[PDB]
Formats: structure tokens, C-alpha cells, sequence
């Protein structure tokens, strides 16, 4: 095995996809592996168990008409405001003929920051329907750093539509 | 360790008594919480007879796992991440001359974990706006010690870097870190929350009158605090 | 082609004016160019890539900060400029906001540090 | 295999692509020629391009029970507002001739603006085709998708809304 | 010269020819024919005299 | 290369496999036959007749394209 | 030779994929001077240096306006 | 030096311009592990 193999399988899952190597555990709890390599290949890969989180739920809250308009409006946002992460996936499939960044962890950071908050924001919504879902999606724009606060007032601007 | 599972029951349940004026505080789900997610630290070869050049540049890359939380393969973090500090378990057969100056790196690493929990719990809503903005902007230049971190492994595969090397470059990190790192364990301790912590900042942008390198840090970190107050 | 000719033709080109006149000013850019010469700072490129995407996310262009990320892909893709890192840091250093601690973030490491 | 993935999804059938009137198109092999990882993007590739392979059975069907002239008016509108699907697969070519390195990953960033539409217009002829729905009756359901969240497919069946419109328009030009 | 080393040399040239202001032929001699000739100082780099010697710690390649 | 698609289908040697007999054609020249049946013309080489119906031509190949792929997107062409 | 069109191919486009880069920038240069500064950087050179100079010898053009 | 620097900054006490002093007194010390490593470098010197 080798630190070129890992940073492989570390593209897909990424992407929700399973890899050569990094596999699951069971389903959901973690990605699971299967030195220190490991430790940082685990570390990275919990963004790929934030992505099923929030691929899924808008796979399936929309193709639902019972969940309303939003609920759709919402299930849009979270698929144009995650096809701009794989705008940045393409290009680390790209840039294979070098490339580690500590195998990431520099890369990744800003996103893996904006991959939390929605997965956090879905939870929370979970349940609702009509103006009700926006007003979960109000809920969080009430915290102090201008990532979180202007990310999340973006949404509470579609679903506001 | 465990406490602030507590600390947050007690603290929510205040938010809802100072908003007894209203309702519906958000919160996090526990997952947020309960999983590894954004947390620090968690074979070999005979290092007695491997020689003393080799021994050091075994030793130089596993600093470089340990300055971002990852448990290297000698130099090793250790369990009770409790309390307020780490400690480490570099190994008792590393030539004594070695053992000594990587426990003169380790304490930006010790002092790595411990701002990366800082940035985690007082982002959540039981905690006012401005600890939020503080540990956001906190957040900020622990992107940069991940850059310079890996500026110093391209250094190190080029065969170019080398443990007084590694020395020299870390010291304006190592410094920031002490920086943080007690203005973080000092907001724990001194457990008030927002107007406190935004005296707490400004006190100590007074202390660091002369040390300018810190004095920018506090006035950084005081100015994006601010904001929401 | 030398360094010396180059020199006064990119005079010769921000300058709106002929070769002979503007000796003073190729005498002004031959006392700076030179001494100022060797590397001064330890030369990589993950850096000088985050120090620009940092630039043209703060000025709210965050598209444009997903194009250079293209765009230095396929500059690096070609196989010809093998000095990539200074003609990126002289944009860099020339780039203005279309609309101040610098101090606390990640640097270059300063080179001195070795001998030769 | 990049030019047969664009070809498949376009429509005709190949060998890599494999397809069954059931499933759709199904790469399915164990291909030692590519990261294992590979084949579960390419059914979601296939899934898109299946729906333009059944999605157009549909279209060369038409143009009587569901053989009706407002079946044929709703369906060359689901021409018309199927082209950008056409041309943003002729597009497709003009990338990868060039640049060697683009990855098929690539081809994700750009057709996903299309995963909110196919899927969701998709039910409206499965809907008209496992009912049965005549006349300017097409002309209702038609409009009671068309108030849905999803901006991209409410302006799907917008168009396709105005083009059968222009029948209705005209026959009721006859009439008065 | 000025890249090679020999800076202050290099100062003197240009200096030492400003002053002809008040002989260009003359001077075309001496380029077109530059390459062709045949092939110590204590207040140098020595920062222990002088008067007021600003602050700059180790040079190490002087 | 790339363009070079299932002239490594050659893994199909590790299974049992016998050598299809081919002829590569530059996709111009198969345009430029599709120009003619077009303009409608008679007994191009690709777009061989059987019968009054025209046909693909059997084992014609390109590179970027496999064998029946191409086959396919002939007979909608002979078709019209 | 063939080869004298290959690479002179690769440099026609090394050369605008910069002129991209620099626009995103916003920056002042022109196509050829930015030609004149990389066919400099390719040499080894210190790029400080230069940058410096390139905006003096800018406010001296400006500053005679 | 060491000796100083450190036990005159966990006296808590100790003056404003105490701090500033002995701020100066290890920025020096950059200079010194700068120097170091330049020794360090050479090691493949006497």
C-alpha cells in the first residue's frame, strides 16, 4: 500500500462514492478504513459521510410534491449550493499527472466549513414543510461569523422566493 | 472532557430563561457533537539502531503529522485529552540529545489541540454572538498554520529540511499558538460569554503593548470580535 | 536575448517614449534589478496560489477564484514555463481591487536559513 | 472510453454503454481498464441519458386514443424545449478534443443543471402515458406540474405550456 | 558587472563618466574592445568601526 | 492516448477471444459517403446495398467509436 | 523540423492562458509587455525587484500627464 | 537568557516595559537560531 494509492481513493469520496481501499464501515455511522496516513485519510474522508448526508435529502425531497414549494425551493439550493463543490472536485481529478497538501487538509478546509451548516441546517429543518421550513431556515441566521451568517442568508433568500 | 454536554444543558436552559421574553433558539444536532469531525490528536522499526542522521529525519516528519493533530508513529499523542492540555509519548529509546529538542517543538502542537476545540464548541448557539465571531476568526488563522505546515513538508521532500531548520521556521507559528491558546483556555476558566470576552480580548490588547508581533493578533482578533456586539 | 536589453525594452514599453531618452530611468532600473538578483525568498507555488485565491475572495469575486484555479491548471498543464512561481508572484504583486495586518498569516520562508 | 460515454448520452446504443428497455442504460462490466470506482458514475450518467433515450421513444412515437393533436402539439413542444438538451451534447465534443488531461468528472459539473429537469419532467409523459389524457386536457396538467418550486423544471413546462397554448390560441381563432 | 559581484566598481564606472558631460567615438573604443585585457581594504564590510553603525545582526556570507 | 478507445479491449485476450478481421476509416470519409447516399447517389463503399435496402457494411471501424456503436448510428442514416 | 511548430503552439497558448490570469487580476499589462516579463522570469530573476520598478516607471509616465 | 525570558513572563507582576524588554531580548534570539541553522547546514565544516 502507498501514501499515491490513498490520495486515490480520497478523489471519490469526496463525492459520496465509495473507493479502492476506504470502503464504510457499516452504513452511516463512518468511512472506515480497509499509518498515521490512515489517521489523516479518515479525517478527510468525513466529508464524504457530510455529502450522502446531503445528497440523499435532496434526491428525495424533491420528487415528493407533497413537501410543497419549499421544501423543493430548498431541495435547489442545496443542489446548486453543492455543484459548486464538484466545480472544485474537478479539478483535484485533474492534476493527476505533485499534489498532497498534507494529502488535503488545506484544500479542503473552507469547503468541509460550508459542508457543516448545511448538513446542520438539514437536521434542523427535518420535519417541516410551508413557511414553517422558512422559518428553520431563519433560525440560523442568528450566530456571528460572516461565513455561516451569509451562506445560510443566501438560502433564506431562494426559500424566501 | 465530558462536562460540556452539561455545560450546554445548563447554558440553553439560561438562553431560554433570558429569552423568556421569546422562543425558538436554534440548536445543533447531535451528530455535531458526538462525532470526531473537526477535533486534534487521537510495527516501527528498531529507532535504537537506526542511525543518528536517519533518526532525526524519521523524526522531523512525524512532527509534521503532530503539528496538525495526527498521532505520528513515534512522538505519539496521548489519551485524557481532559482537562485544559495535551502531553505526548515520545519514546524512551530516541537519542536523549533528540528527545530534548522535539519537546522543545511539541508545545505548538500540545497547544493545536485546544484551539481547535475552542473553534468547535464556541461556535454553537448557547454561546452568544461573539463567541462565535471570536472563534470564527480563530477559525481564520488555523487555515494559515495548515498552509505553512504544508509549506514545510515540500521543503522536507526535497531531502532540504532538518530539525534546527524546523526550528527556526516555526517560531512566529509556535508564537501565535501560546497566543491563542491562552486566550482560549482564559475564556473557559473565566466562563462569561459575550461583553465579558470582548473586555477579556481588550485587556490583552493592552498587556501586549510591546510585543507587536502579538499586539497585531489582539487587535485582529478584537476588531472581528467586535463586530456583532 | 539578456537580461540587460529585456530590461530596457520593458522600459522602452511602459514608458511612452524612445530608446535614448530614457537612459536616466534604465539607469534608475539598473541600479534596482541589480544586487536584488538571487532568490530572496524560499520559492513554492501552493502558496502563491492561496495568496491570490485569498485576494479575489475577499474582493466577493469567488467565481474568479475558481477560474484561476482552472487557469493554473492548465498553465501547468503545457509543460513550458518551468519559473511559474515568478511570473505568478509579479501578478500577485501588481493586481489592483476594481471595487492591512498581513503580518499574521503564512508567508514565504526567508531562504536564509541555508548557505551555499 | 470518452467519446462513446457522449454518443450514449446522446442516444444510439454501443458496447461499453450497454442497454435494456428495462434498466436503461447499464454499463455493468468489470472493466480492467479503468479505476474501479468508475461504473456507478456512469449509471448516473446513463440515468440522464436514458431519460433522453425513453424520454425521445416518446417523441418518435407521435407526429385516436393518446395519437390526439394536442398529444402531438405538448409533444413537438417537448422538441422544442428539448434542443438545449441536444446542443449541450454537441458542446460536450469541443473540451475534451483538446485538453488530454479532463477527467469525466468534468462532465458532471456541466450536465447536472440538467439532474433538477430530466427526472421531474420525466413524470409528466409517464404520468400522461400510464393515465390516458386527450384534448385540451393536456393543456391542465401541463400547467398543474408547472406550479412546482424547482425553477428549473417551472420554466420546463412553461414553455412547453405556451407552444401547446398556440394550438388552443388557434382553434379557438377558427371558433369565434 | 553588477550581477557578478563588484557592485561598488560598477558605481564607480557609470560615476566616473557622468562627468564628461562638459568624447562619445571615444567611448565605443572601449566597449567594442571591453573583453579583451590580460587575466587589502580593512573599512571594507567591518561593522566593529566607524560611527553610528545601524542595527543588523548576522551576515554570515560577508 | 485517448482516442484510442477498445484497440486495448485487448484485455478480452485474457478470456477466450478470436481476432475480429477490420478496416479502420477516417470518420470524414464515412461523411462524405452519408453526402452522397444523401444526395442520392448509388453504391457508396460504407452504405453498401443488399437488397434496395441500404446497409452499414459489417466489419467497419474507427477508434474513438467500437464496432457496433458505429454500426448503429449507420443504420439510422441508411434508414433515411 | 516538426518540433519548431509543436512548441512555438505551446508558447501561443502558455502566453494567453496568462493573459487570463492577468485580467481576473485587473492588472495594467499588455500583451507584449507581459511577454517582456515572462521571457525575464524564465532567466531566474528576483521578481520583487522588477514588480517595484514596473509601477515607479508607471508613475513617472503618469505623473508627466 | 532562556533562564530569564521565561521566569519574567510567568511573573504576571512584572512591568509593561518589563514585557517589551524582554520581548526584544528573544527576537534576538531569531537572530541566533537563524545563525544556527546556517551552521547546521554547513555540517556535510570544522
Amino acid at each position: 500500500i502507498t501514501e499515491a494509492a490513498l490520495v486515490r481513493d480520497i478523489l471519490y469520496v469526496f463525492q459520496g462514492i465509495d473507493g479502492k481501499n476506504i470502503k464504510m464501515n457499516n452504513t452511516e455511522n463512518c468511512y472506515k478504513v480497509e499509518r498515521s496516513l490512515r489517521d489523516t485519510a479518515v479525517r478527510l474522508s468525513e466529508l464524504g459521510w457530510l455529502h450522502n448526508k446531503i445528497r440523499r435529502y435532496t434526491d428525495q425531497r424533491s420528487l415528493d410534491r407533497s413537501f410543497g414549494l419549499v421544501g423543493q425551493s430548498f431541495c435547489a439550493a442545496l443542489h446548486q449550493e453543492l455543484r459548486e463543490y464538484y466545480r472544485l472536485l474537478s479539478v483535484l481529478h485533474s492534476q493527476l499527472q505533485s499534489l498532497t497538501l498534507r494529502r488535503l487538509l488545506v484544500w479542503t478546509y473552507d469547503p468541509k466549513i460550508r459542508l457543516k451548516t448545511l448538513a446542520a441546517l438539514v437536521d434542523h429543518c427535518q420535519g417541516r414543510k410551508g413557511g414553517e421550513l422558512a422559518s428553520a431556515v431563519h433560525a440560523y441566521t442568528k450566530t456571528g461569523d460572516p461565513y455561516m451568517r451569509s451562506l445560510v442568508q443566501h438560502i433564506l433568500s431562494l426559500v424566501s422566493h | 472532557l465530558q462536562q460540556s454536554l452539561e455545560l450546554k444543558r445548563k447554558m440553553l436552559r439560561d438562553k431560554q430563561n433570558k429569552k423568556n421574553s421569546g422562543q425558538h433558539l436554534p440548536i445543533f444536532p447531535a451528530w455535531v457533537y458526538e462525532r470526531p469531525a473537526l477535533i486534534g490528536d487521537f510495527t516501527a522499526l528498531p529507532i535504537g539502531t537506526l542511525p543518528l542522521a536517519s533518526q532525526e529525519s524519521a523524526v522531523v516528519e512525524d512532527l509534521l503529522y503532530v503539528l496538525v493533530g495526527v498521532d505520528g508513529r513515534y512522538v505519539s499523542a496521548q489519551p485524557l485529552a481532559g482537562r485544559q492540555s495535551r502531553t505526548f509519548l515520545v519514546d524512551p529509546n530516541l537519542d536523549l540529545s533528540i528527545r530534548e529538542l522535539v519537546h522543545r517543538i511539541l508545545p505548538v502542537a500540545a497547544s493545536y489541540s485546544a484551539v481547535t476545540r475552542f473553534i468547535e464548541e464556541k461556535s454553537s448557539f448557547e454561546y452568544g454572538q461573539v463567541n462565535h465571531a471570536l472563534a470564527a476568526a480563530m477559525r481564520t488563522l488555523v487555515k494559515e498554520h495548515l498552509i505553512l505546515v504544508s509549506q514545510l513538508e515540500q521543503l522536507h521532500r526535497q531531502g532540504l529540511l532538518s530539525l534546527q531548520k524546523l526550528w527556526f521556521y516555526i517560531q512566529p507559528a509556535m508564537r501565535t499558538m501560546d497566543i491563542l491558546a491562552s486566550l482560549a483556555t482564559s475564556v473557559d476558566k473565566g466562563e462569561c460569554l459575550g461583553g465579558s470576552t470582548l473586555s477579556l480580548l481588550h485587556d490583552r490588547s493592552f498587556s501586549y503593548t510591546g510585543d507587536s508581533q502579538a499586539q497585531e493578533l489582539c487587535l485582529y482578533l478584537t476588531k472581528a470580535a467586535s463586530a456583532p456586539y | 536575448k539578456s537580461p540587460n536589453v529585456l530590461l530596457q525594452n520593458l522600459c522602452c514599453r511602459i514608458l511612452g517614449r524612445s530608446e535614448a531618452d530614457v537612459a536616466q530611468q534604465f539607469q534608475y532600473a539598473v541600479r534596482v534589478i541589480g544586487s536584488n538578483f538571487a532568490p530572496t525568498v524560499e520559492r513554492d507555488e501552493f502558496l502563491v496560489a492561496e495568496k491570490i485565491k485569498k485576494e479575489l475572495i475577499r474582493q466577493r469575486r469567488e467565481a474568479d477564484a475558481a477560474l484561476f484555479s482552472e487557469l493554473h491548471r492548465k498553465l501547468h498543464s503545457q509543460g513550458v514555463l518551468k519559473n511559474k512561481w515568478s511570473i505568478l508572484y509579479l501578478l500577485l504583486s501588481l493586481s489592483e481591487d476594481p471595487r492591512s495586518y498581513a503580518t499574521l498569516f503564512a508567508q514565504a520562508l526567508p531562504r536564509d536559513a541555508h548557505s551555499t | 472510453m470518452i467519446h462513446e460515454l457522449l454518443l450514449a448520452l446522446s442516444g444510439y446504443p454501443g458496447s461499453i454503454f450497454t442497454w435494456n428497455k428495462r434498466s436503461g442504460l447499464q454499463v455493468s462490466q468489470d472493466f480492467p481498464f479503468l479505476h474501479p470506482s468508475e461504473t456507478s458514475v456512469l449509471n448516473r450518467l446513463c440515468r440522464l441519458g436514458t431519460d433522453y433515450i425513453r424520454f425521445t421513444e416518446f417523441i418518435e412515437q407521435y407526429t385516436g386514443g393518446l395519437h390526439g393533436i394536442y398529444l402531438r402539439a405538448f409533444c413537438t413542444g417537448l422538441d422544442s424545449v428539448l434542443q438545449p438538451y441536444r446542443q449541450a451534447l454537441l458542446d460536450l465534443e469541443q473540451e475534451f478534443l483538446g485538453d488530454p488531461h479532463l477527467s469525466i468528472s468534468h462532465v458532471n459539473y456541466f450536465l447536472d443543471q440538467f439532474q433538477l429537469l430530466f427526472p421531474s419532467v420525466m413524470v409528466v409523459v409517464e404520468q400522461i402515458k400510464s393515465q390516458k389524457i386527450h384534448g385540451c386536457q393536456i393543456l391542465e396538467t401541463v400547467y398543474k406540474h408547472s406550479c412546482g418550486g424547482l425553477p428549473p423544471v417551472r420554466s420546463a413546462l412553461e414553455k412547453i405550456l405556451a407552444v401547446c397554448h398556440g394550438v388552443m390560441y388557434k382553434q379557438l381563432s377558427a371558433w369565434m | 558587472l553588477r550581477v557578478g559581484g563588484l557592485g561598488p566598481k560598477a558605481d564607480r564606472l557609470e560615476e566616473l563618466v557622468e562627468e564628461l558631460e562638459a568624447v562619445g567615438s571615444v567611448l565605443d573604443l572601449l566597449v567594442q574592445l571591453a573583453g579583451s585585457g590580460p587575466p587589502r581594504d580593512y573599512f571594507l564590510n567591518n561593522k566593529h568601526v566607524g560611527r553610528n553603525v545601524p542595527y543588523s545582526g548576522y551576515d554570515c556570507d560577508d | 492516448n485517448l482516442a484510442a478507445v477498445w484497440d486495448q479491449h485487448l484485455y478480452s485476450s485474457d478470456p477466450l477471444y478470436v481476432p475480429d478481421d477490420r478496416v479502420l476509416v477516417t470518420e470524414t470519409q464515412v461523411i462524405r459517403e452519408t453526402l452522397w447516399l444523401l444526395s442520392g447517389v448509388k453504391k457508396l463503399f460504407i452504405f453498401q446495398l443488399i437488397d434496395g435496402k441500404v446497409t452499414v457494411r459489417n466489419n467497419i471501424i474507427v477508434t474513438h467509436l467500437t464496432h457496433s456503436c458505429l454500426r448503429s448510428v449507420l443504420e439510422q442514416i441508411a434508414a433515411y | 523540423a516538426a518540433a519548431a511548430a509543436a512548441n512555438l503552439n505551446a508558447v501561443r497558448e502558455t502566453m494567453d492562458v496568462l493573459l487570463e490570469i492577468s485580467r481576473i487580476l485587473n492588472t495594467g499589462l499588455d500583451m507584449e509587455t507581459l511577454s517582456i516579463c515572462v521571457r525575464l522570469c524564465e532567466q531566474g530573476i528576483n521578481p520583487e525587484a522588477l514588480s517595484s520598478v514596473i509601477k515607479e516607471l508607471r508613475k513617472a509616465t503618469e505623473a508627466l500627464k
